[PDB]
């Protein structure tokens, strides 16, 4: 079971959310800014997206 | 009636209970996304908002820091959970909005607050993946100011041999929290590393959440309030020990697990921590 996507960081954060989607529909998706600070609950359903000021992919995505 | 979750058992928070010390005139400080104040099982005594578009630092839009502090204080009553440090004075610190996420500023800020306010103890239920020398130098002066600053270590999990532990757990100053669960078992998606410095539950943990409601949520966030309910409680029955003494104290008492990359120092026991002469169990 799929539940990192490094191939996406610096893809477009749309073309990560349709990847991402592909492989767990059910997916909660979150977009949040690279260099925030977040939760640190552990949530299997949900995947955040951190983008750059460009809105490519800068972290690898993973669930949680 | 009243609940105990599983890991306020674990840590043996309830031997300091039964001594009669539950955190009363400590001031906790929840870094986090707010706290429900409505809550009839929490109770707020103050509290500030570094968010810009949300000011109230006593609404949780996310319901994170709810949780995060129902861990830490739930009330002792007749009603829901039971918390570590249920007379602790507990303070909603809002850096984090609806989404979950906080500029470093806004986190920088709550600790600034926290430190004029004359918090004994912060708990940041929170992380990031790069540090920054002003978040460094904010949880520095936390400590020399003689704040206890607990975070959560993330929840990266492992990467070979690589340290994945977040900011601000990361610098040495602040005690980094991994999840283990009901068997004592590291969590999987806990983060590892040289700077994890103890462990607590962090799996499946019941907590008060906003609307009055509760319930269970995993995570790094839900240890590292066990570890700051924890240090109120020593700080309840030893009230001029210094953040120094009361971390040595988690760190010098814990139930040792397995390797230090993997658990840190082991589980945190109150009971022990909180004796005057600390050994391993
Ligand atoms: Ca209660
Ligand atoms: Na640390």
């Amino acid at each position: 079971m799929k539940t990192e996507w490094p191939e996406l960081v610096g893809k477009s954060v749309e073309e990560a959310k349709k990847v991402i989607l592909q492989d767990k529909p059910a997916a909660q998706i979150i977009v949040l800014p690279v260099g925030t600070i977040v939760t640190m609950a552990y949530r299997i359903d949900r995947v955040r997206l951190f983008v750059d000021r460009l809105d490519n992919i800068a972290q690898v995505p993973r669930v949680g | 009636a009243q609940s105990v979750p599983y890991g306020v058992s674990q840590i043996k928070a309830p031997a300091l209970h039964s001594q009669g010390y539950t955190g009363s005139n400590v001031k906790v400080a929840v870094i986090d996304s707010g706290i429900d104040s409505s809550h009839p099982d929490l109770k707020v005594a103050g509290g500030a908002s570094m968010v810009p578009s949300e000011t109230n630092p006593f609404q949780d839009n996310n319901s994170h820091g709810t949780h995060v502090a129902g861990t830490v204080a739930a009330l002792n009553n007749s009603i829901g959970v039971l918390g570590v440090a249920p007379s602790a004075s507990l303070y909603a610190v809002k850096v984090l909005g609806a989404d979950g996420s906080g500029q470093y500023s806004w986190i920088i800020n709550g600790i600034e607050w926290a430190i004029a306010n004359n918090m004994d103890v912060i708990n940041m239920s929170l992380g990031g993946p790069s540090g920054s020398a002003a978040l460094k130098a904010a949880v520095d002066k936390a400590v020399a100011s003689g704040v206890v600053v607990v975070a959560a270590a993330g929840n990266e999990g492992t990467s070979g041999s690589s340290s994945t532990v977040g900011y601000p757990g990361k610098y040495p100053s602040v005690i980094a929290v991994g999840a283990v669960d009901s068997s004592n078992q590291r969590a999987s998606f806990s983060s590892v590393g040289p700077e994890l410095d103890v462990m607590a539950p962090g799996v499946s943990i019941q907590s008060t959440l906003p609307g009055n409601k509760y319930g269970a949520y995993n995570g790094t966030s839900m240890a590292s309030p066990h570890v700051a309910g924890a240090a109120a409680l020593i700080l309840s029955k030893h009230p001029n020990w210094t953040n120094t003494q009361v971390r040595s104290s988690l760190e010098n008492t814990t139930t040792k697990l397995g390797d230090s990359f993997y658990y840190g120092k082991g589980l945190i026991n109150v009971q022990a921590a909180a004796q005057h002469h600390h050994h391993h169990h």
